[PDB]
């Protein structure tokens, strides 16, 4: 992803 | 003689040392003992939010303060349009609207990856989930009740707007034959779920606009803290609403008839909301909802924090699958009927081994016609367990038919099958298929074409016995894989996840209409995999240990289940019910002789209610902590004596021919640490029991001798007679169709837990001593600052306060200012007493210090309303205040603090009647704080306000  | 305020008795110091010591032991062993494994895998996504800014103050007055967002996941949502079932996420106490990130992203990916291609699923009425999330500005919901009501009202208006969205062609792209949505699915976290329940009792609620509430770690049974009276009243309102509605006999009179509420609790790792409060068994009948813990959710099998329940990867996938199995866009309420929703929720969230579990295969339509030879090579003798060490030994499709024993025997019998291989769905060629077979009549008996029924030729002989067979895949129970290289039911790394076991459990009466259980081994080349199937008697598999709690805590319980044991054994201890006691379970080494076992022992530690199951793969040494009968929650509903207490379900390889030993002993330090969730809120109220008894002794001695003793000296005198006697009264009070039975004192009338009253009393004695010393230190420190400013200077050189509260100042700000002015008075009193050391100056200092301690122990209740007010000012929200309540809640303190600033000592005390009124008031305050303190902590401010008014009266008399 790009963020958790 | 002048007694220093810092001096303490040996008796009072030792008691305070034990109280602080017992506090550290409880706190330390609640963060180190009996801690569940953490098994949540982090989830990653590409978040984006579209603010629905057309939902403004024309729709609701709160829209200037709150905001509504539509979650858009990058790579899936390329425009802000609604193309599916509306879902609303409500964040909790100081939560974020951006916490829908994980669950909304998995719903966006799963529909993209899987469902949008599944043409049958769309033909059945499945569409994407539109996740709306609400920005509450991180409101402190658990500490203010008007906040909760405002949120519920805003969200009812928000649901109106959301459902209006699906009418606008410029915003909604949907099929033209679909009905207009009239309902929203609500997913709430923590207080978020509580707001969802409140939403259905608010006046602006639109009927039939919520039918599905799923709450994650929400305290349904009880307020987390009772510092606000509005929170307590709203809990009473919603809990009464559910109870009254579901107590109706005619469904038309039941407003919650079509509403299902599923409460998911994180478990023991949740240290913000006690998982005991998530139980809705006293609110929702089993036909409309249940409470489930994340440790019993298949393919999750882990406990979670309050925060990790949203971003946990396993649980995220499970909840999205469950939500996609209930939606139905062909109905205006975008979900399946209530019973179907309950069946789906049970399938996805429950272990499948519950009493409420439903079995589909026994009465389902046959899905396969099987041809087998009459030579009966496949048909085995009754009473023989089927063990397949490997799959594919012969090299051809095989059938193993196990005859079902006749139901003539009075004893209850079960069929259990365990395999590590995935079971084939109907019409699927895999590695293994299990199915219930019924003999087809040789004569051509009239029946359907059996067009779905597929053929499986395995006879090759004249017999060609024909069998109509039903695949049992619908009723497969997923068990964590207990191999000898596994440590936890989960795996944080997705790559190391072991494919789980498959388990079937049937009562013989369910499947007696059939003739065989066919284990179709479809593998040809030898591939790894085991199958164990057998019929067992209830006597041989189920053991109950009727041992009292005293004997269990003294000696423990030990079993030696025999080697002849069936694959699955149950051990039930009906006397293990308390949530406050933790145990240690030991399972002996399976000494498999001559061969390795097919699988390692698996233990399922479970409770009938709530659905709280915990799995121990490769079980040898397990920490047994359960969520049973908790202190302050409503009492459990009636249950069968076969479902009371704690049960252990054990799976071992039955071919090893080795007996196993089960030991269960009590964990004293873990049990001690269990008290922190249950009794942390006792310490906003119950220390006022100790303080009020000390101020009673200080006033008694003053009214009889004229000397106002120090707080430490009053505590020493109280610990000798007054405090021990009033703890005995509390114990006697505990011993003497209502859902509020367990809301007072310890919440547990059980005489076993009477030691909690002395325990809390001694810890609060220690806490009061420590707070006394903190106040003395603060007074001395401010005095040192003042003296230092004075030396730096030397070497280098009213009646308006009533108007303020009536207009804009909430009385909590005025109370904080009164506490600060009292601290200033205390500093002056201490300075004067040090300068002059008169017996009259010591009296005033001691008296002012005790009143300051009394004020300081009420300040915790008032601080949460200050932060809400400051936050609302930051957001520019203004809340009017009723002048009658503000003035009457703060004037006694204002007058007392002013009188103290004048320097006047309390007049010493028909005169004996005034002497006794102070004693009676302080005794009543002590008893009230002890009894009603946990559940009604907001009333302590008013009670102490009454005492302050009495002190002002005694001040005025002279
Ligand atoms: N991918 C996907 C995912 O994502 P993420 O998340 O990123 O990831 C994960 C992560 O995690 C972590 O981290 C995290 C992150 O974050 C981020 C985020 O952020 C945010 O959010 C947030 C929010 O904001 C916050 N607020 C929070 O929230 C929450 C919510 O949500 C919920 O809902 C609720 O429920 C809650 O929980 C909340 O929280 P809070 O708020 O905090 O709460 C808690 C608390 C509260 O309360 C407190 C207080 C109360 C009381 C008080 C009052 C009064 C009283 C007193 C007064 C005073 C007195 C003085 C005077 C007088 C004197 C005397 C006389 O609560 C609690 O805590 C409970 C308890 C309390 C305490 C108690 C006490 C008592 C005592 C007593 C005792 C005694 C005892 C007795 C016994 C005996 C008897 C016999 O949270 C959330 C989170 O989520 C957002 O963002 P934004 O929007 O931006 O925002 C911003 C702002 N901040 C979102 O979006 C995000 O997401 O990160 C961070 C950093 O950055 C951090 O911080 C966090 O945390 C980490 O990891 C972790 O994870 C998990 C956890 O979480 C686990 O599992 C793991 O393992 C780890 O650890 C990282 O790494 C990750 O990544
Ligand atoms: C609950 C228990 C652990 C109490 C802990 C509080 C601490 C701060 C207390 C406990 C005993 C206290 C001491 C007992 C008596 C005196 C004599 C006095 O002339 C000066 C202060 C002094 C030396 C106190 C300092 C603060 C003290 C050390
Ligand atoms: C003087 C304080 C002692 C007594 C009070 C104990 C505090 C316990 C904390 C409970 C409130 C936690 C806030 C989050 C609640 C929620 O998210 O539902």
């Amino acid at each position: 992803g790009t963020t958790s | 003689p002048w007694r220093s305020p810092w001096a303490i008795s040996v008796f009072a110091f030792v008691t305070s040392l034990l109280g602080i010591g017992l506090l550290l032991a409880v706190i330390h062993s609640s963060v180190t003992r009996q801690i569940d494994p953490k098994g949540c895998r982090m989830s990653y996504m590409r978040p984006s939010y579209a603010k629905l800014s057309d939902f403004d103050t024309e729709h609701t007055r709160l829209a200037s303060k709150y905001s509504l967002y539509l979650y858009r996941e990058q790579g899936i949502d390329h425009d802000v349009k609604v193309r599916g079932v509306p879902v609303l996420f409500i964040p909790g106490n100081a939560g974020s609207y951006k916490q829908v990130r994980p669950i909304a992203a998995e719903a966006a990916n799963y529909f993209h990856d899987v469902l949008q291609h599944d043409e049958a699923a769309l033909r059945a009425g499945v569409r994407s989930l539109d996740f709306f999330t609400v920005d509450f500005n991180e409101d402190i919901t658990a500490f203010h009740g008007q906040t909760l009501l405002d949120q519920a009202e805003y969200l009812n208006e928000a649901i109106r707007y959301i459902l209006s969205l699906y009418l606008d062609p410029r915003v909604s792209e949907r099929d033209p034959d679909l009905p207009d949505p009239t309902s929203v699915i609500v997913l709430g976290h923590s207080m978020g779920g509580i707001v969802a329940r409140t939403m259905l009792i608010m006046p602006n609620y639109q009927h039939n606009s919520i039918n599905t509430i799923i709450t994650m770690s929400a305290p349904h049974a009880r307020p987390p803290v009772s510092f606000d009276g509005q929170i307590v009243q709203t809990y009473k309102d919603i809990n009464n609403y559910w109870r009254h509605a579901y107590s109706q006999k005619w469904a038309n009179d039941n407003p919650l008839w079509h509403v299902t509420l599923v409460s998911i609790a994180g478990g023991g790792l949740d240290t913000v909301v006690p998982s005991d409060y998530a139980s809705i068994e006293s609110l929702v009948p089993d036909t409309h909802g249940f409470t489930v813990f994340t440790s019993t959710i298949p393919n999750v099998w882990t406990s979670m924090d309050n925060q990790a329940i949203l971003w946990c990867d396993q649980f995220r996938k499970v909840i999205i699958r469950a939500l996609f199995d209930i939606v139905d866009v062909h109905r205006a309420s975008q979900t399946k009927p209530r019973a179907q929703r309950m069946r789906v929720f049970k399938k996805w969230f429950l272990s499948g081994m519950e009493t409420v579990a439903e079995k589909i295969a026994p009465t389902s339509d046959p899905t396969t016609l099987l041809i087998v030879d009459d030579k009966s090579d496949s048909i085995t003798a009754e009473g023989e367990r089927l063990v397949l060490r490997e799959l594919g030994t012969q090299g051809s499709v095989r059938a193993h038919l196990m005859p079902i024993p006749p139901p003539g025997s009075p004893e209850l019998k079960r069929f259990t099958l365990l395999t590590d291989t995935k079971l084939d769905k109907p019409g699927e060629n895999g590695k293994l298929e299990v199915m219930f077979c019924s003999v087809i009549p040789s004569q051509p008996n009239p029946t359907g074409p059996a067009i779905p029924s597929q053929l499986d030729l395995s006879k090759g002989n004249a017999g060609t016995t024909r069998l109509a067979c039903t695949n049992v895949a619908p009723d497969v129970i997923t068990l964590p894989a207990s191999t000898r290289f596994a440590r936890f039911p989960f795996s944080v790394r997705k790559e190391a996840e072991i494919p789980p076991f498959s388990y079937l459990e049937y009562v013989l009466d369910d499947i007696s209409e059939h003739q065989f259980v066919a284990v179709i081994e479809k593998a040809t080349i030898p591939t790894p995999g085991f199958v164990i199937a057998e019929f067992s008697d209830h006597s041989n598999s189920h053991h109950t240990r009727h041992i009292g709690l005293r004997n269990l805590l003294t000696f423990g319980i030990s079993l030696r289940l025999p080697s002849n044991r069936p694959m699955m054994s149950e051990v039930r201890i009906p006397s293990v019910k308390s949530s406050l006691l933790a145990y240690n379970l030991r399972i002996s080494a399976l000494e498999c002789s001559g061969r390795k076992d097919l699988f390692a022992p698996l233990v399922r530690q479970y409770l009938a209610e709530p659905y709280e199951s915990k799995y121990f793969v490769n079980a040898r040494q397990a920490a047994v902590s359960l969520h049973g009968v908790a202190p302050y929650v409503p009492p459990p509903m009636s249950r069968e004596p076969e479902a009371e207490g704690l049960a252990f379900q054990l799976w071992t390889d039955p071919t090893c021919n080795s007996s196993i030993q089960v030991d269960l002993t009590v964990d004293v330090m873990g049990s001690l640490g269990k008290l922190y969730m249950r009794y942390r809120t006792v310490f906003a109220a119950f220390p006022l029991f100790i303080v009020s008894l000390v101020l009673r002794k200080q006033f008694q001695v003053y009214d009889s001798t004229g000397s106002f003793i120090t707080f430490a000296e009053g505590l020493d005198l109280s610990l000798r007679q007054s405090i021990p006697v009033m703890l005995i009264v509390l114990a006697a009070l505990t011993l003497s169709t209502n859902f509020h039975q367990n809301d007072l004192l310890i919440g547990t009338q059980d005489p076993f837990f009477l030691f909690l009253i002395p325990l809390i009393g001694i810890i609060c004695v220690g806490v009061c001593t420590v707070v006394n010393y903190i106040a003395l230190s603060l007074t001395r420190l401010i005095s040192v600052v003042i003296s230092f400013i004075g030396f730096l200077t030397v070497r280098f050189g009213t009646a308006v306060l009533l108007f303020l509260v009536s207009t804009m100042i909430p009385y909590q700000l005025a109370y904080l200012v009164a506490c600060l002015v009292q601290l200033g008075t205390l500093v002056r009193a201490q300075r004067i007493s040090s300068e002059l050391r008169s017996p009259a100056n010591s009296n005033f200092h001691n008296y002012v210090h005790s009143i300051f301690i009394l004020m300081l122990w009420i300040l915790p209740i008032n601080l949460p309303t200050l932060v809400v007010w400051m936050h609302n000012l930051s957001v520019h929200w203004l809340t009017p205040f009723t002048s009658h309540h503000n003035v009457f809640s703060i004037m006694p303190f204002i007058l007392l603090v002013e009188t103290h600033t004048t320097g006047q000592m309390i007049p010493r005390t028909c005169c004996v009647l005034l002497r006794h009124i102070t004693s009676i008031l302080l005794l009543s305050l002590a008893l009230y704080a002890a009894v009603y303190g946990v559940s009604y902590a907001y009333t302590l401010h008013q009670f102490v306000n009454l005492f302050a008014f009495w002190l002002v009266m005694v001040h005025s008399t002279a």
